[PDB]
């Protein structure tokens, strides 16, 4: 039932949630039956805008363990949300098929870690550990384990415990794409005196997920797929892959009209005629995604008007297409 | 032998073999640039480069002859002016 | 390997090296169980 009706949503799915909150531009729409809301795609669309919250095992590179999951899934294409180091485990974000689409962002994003230091000897004071990791929060000189001298940022970091007998530091670290947890466990250890380096390493959030939003194990997906393959139960699979839209959450979001979908697929641009409903606080080249009735998602897009402009404009283009999601012949071509 | 020696770091301390040192230059030195004593005399050239945007700090892989334990807190460390960048090549 | 946690109230992991929390539980790695592609075991596993 979730499609907003051509005439509290807080329990509303994915994208569609709150979705009473969004401005009215116009409260009626000539309803199609194209497409689908995510959570009620059918099995093979399904999985194919479908994502995987991934805890990569340690040992495999991030390439060994897409590859099998394409092979279990005996899909097209995937592809992931950056590189975990292969001793590294937790969050990694396997895009399936058309999600594929949204790789770059998720690569770019910023990650979480929690990360054990071995320092090579005891410290006098052990509190030196912590005033040296906040000492190396912030805009921070690396070079990348060529290679070129670079400035990524650590956005916050705590201590988490500290076994000064064991050598033993366990710390989060908050961070842009790109920072290497080696590194500041080197530095980590210069700025100590002792030395340092990584003693193990976890991601615990990538971008939009953490390991806390249904992240699942490779013995997951070879079981779901297994469940399906022997009593053609789609449950599992269900359960394991993410709609694509769950990327998305956490833009500002402008709904299309079902009549308009296609022309925005194809022409790159959506005008005031296709406009439903806008979110507030939209301001000029705000990044925002476009969303059907349904909730799929278009095309994430750059903004051509502020909430305020979509309001008071009867004429000309309100966002413009940067990466279309959704496959160009989904909704069909007005002529 | 460079003719004009510029301030670049004050002494920290030893870690495994090398100098740490806090920078005391408003510009980043260059990966292996040679670095001096007061009088020029080169103790060995830049290794590692670190710390925030306000506060970095570097190592020194000491040369021939020179013990990183050998110095004390505050000891000064200089550099060529040639052998130094902007900050702003590291920024956007 | 040496990173272990628990679940706090909220049903988020508190990490930890202890292998007994302050509290008296026995703490789990934080790392998944290693995998391999030829794994025999997914009937047993499904149906427990």
């Amino acid at each position: 039932d979730f499609v907003i009706k051509p005439e509290d949503t807080s329990e509303w799915p994915l994208l569609l949630k709150n979705f009473d909150k969004l401005l009215v531009r116009s409260g009626h729409y000539t309803p199609i039956p194209a497409g689908s809301s995510p959570l009620k795609r059918d099995l093979k669309s399904y999985i194919s805008s479908g994502v995987i919250n991934l805890d990569k095992p340690s040992n495999p590179s991030s390439h060994e363990v897409v590859a099998w999951i394409k092979r279990i899934l005996r899909c097209e294409k995937t592809g992931h949300s950056g590189t975990l180091d292969p001793k590294v485990t937790g969050c990694l974000i396997v895009c399936i098929d058309r999600a594929t689409r949204l790789v770059k962002s998720q690569q770019g994003a910023g990650k979480e870690y929690v990360c054990i230091v071995r320092l090579h000897d005891a410290l006098k004071d052990e509190k030196d550990l912590g005033r040296s990791l906040e000492n190396l929060t912030g805009a921070l000189f690396q070079r990348p384990p060529k290679r070129q001298l670079r400035v990524r940022t650590i956005y916050e970091s705590n201590l988490i415990e500290f076994d000064n007998k064991r050598n033993l530091g366990v710390f989060w670290a908050s961070c842009e794409a790109g920072t290497y947890m080696r590194t500041l466990c080197v530095h980590l250890g210069m700025l100590l005196g002792v030395g340092g380096h990584m003693q193990e390493l976890r991601r615990v959030r990538s971008g939009a997920l953490s390991e806390n939003d249904n992240m699942v194990t490779l013995h997951d997906v070879m079981d779901a797929q297994w469940v399906y393959d022997n009593t053609r139960d789609e449950s599992y699979l269900r359960s394991i892959i993410q709609p694509l839209e769950t990327l998305l959450v956490g833009y500002k979001r402008i709904v299309v009209k079902d009549s308009a979908v296609n022309a925005v697929c194809y022409g790159a641009k959506l005008m005031i005629p296709g406009l439903l409903r806008y979110e507030e606080g939209i301001e000029l080249y705000d990044e925002i995604v476009l969303i059907t009735t349904k909730g799929e998602a278009i095309a994430v897009a750059i903004a051509q008007m502020s909430t305020v402009d979509l309001a008071s404009c009867d004429h000309g283009v309100v966002a413009s297409v940067k990466r279309c999601i959704m496959e160009r012949d989904l909704y069909p071509r007005r002529w | 032998p460079p003719d004009t020696v510029l301030e670049m770091g004050a002494f920290l301390h030893p870690c495994e073999g090398d100098i740490v040192c806090r920078s005391i230059n408003t510009k980043i030195p260059y990966f292996n640039a040679p670095i001096y004593l007061e009088n020029k005399t080169q103790v060995g050239k830049v290794d590692e480069i670190l710390g925030p945007l306000n506060e970095v700090f570097f190592t020194i892989k000491c040369g021939d002859g020179v013990q990183a334990t050998s110095f004390k807190e505050g000891d000064k460390f200089y550099i060529a002016a040639d052998k130094l960048l902007p900050i702003e090549r590291f920024l956007p | 390997m040496h990173l272990m946690y628990t679940l706090g109230p909220d049903g988020k992991r508190i990490y930890t090296l202890k292998k007994v929390t302050e509290s008296g539980e026995i703490t789990k790695s934080a790392h998944p169980a290693r995998f391999s592609p030829d794994d025999k075991y997914s009937r047993q596993r499904v149906t427990l």
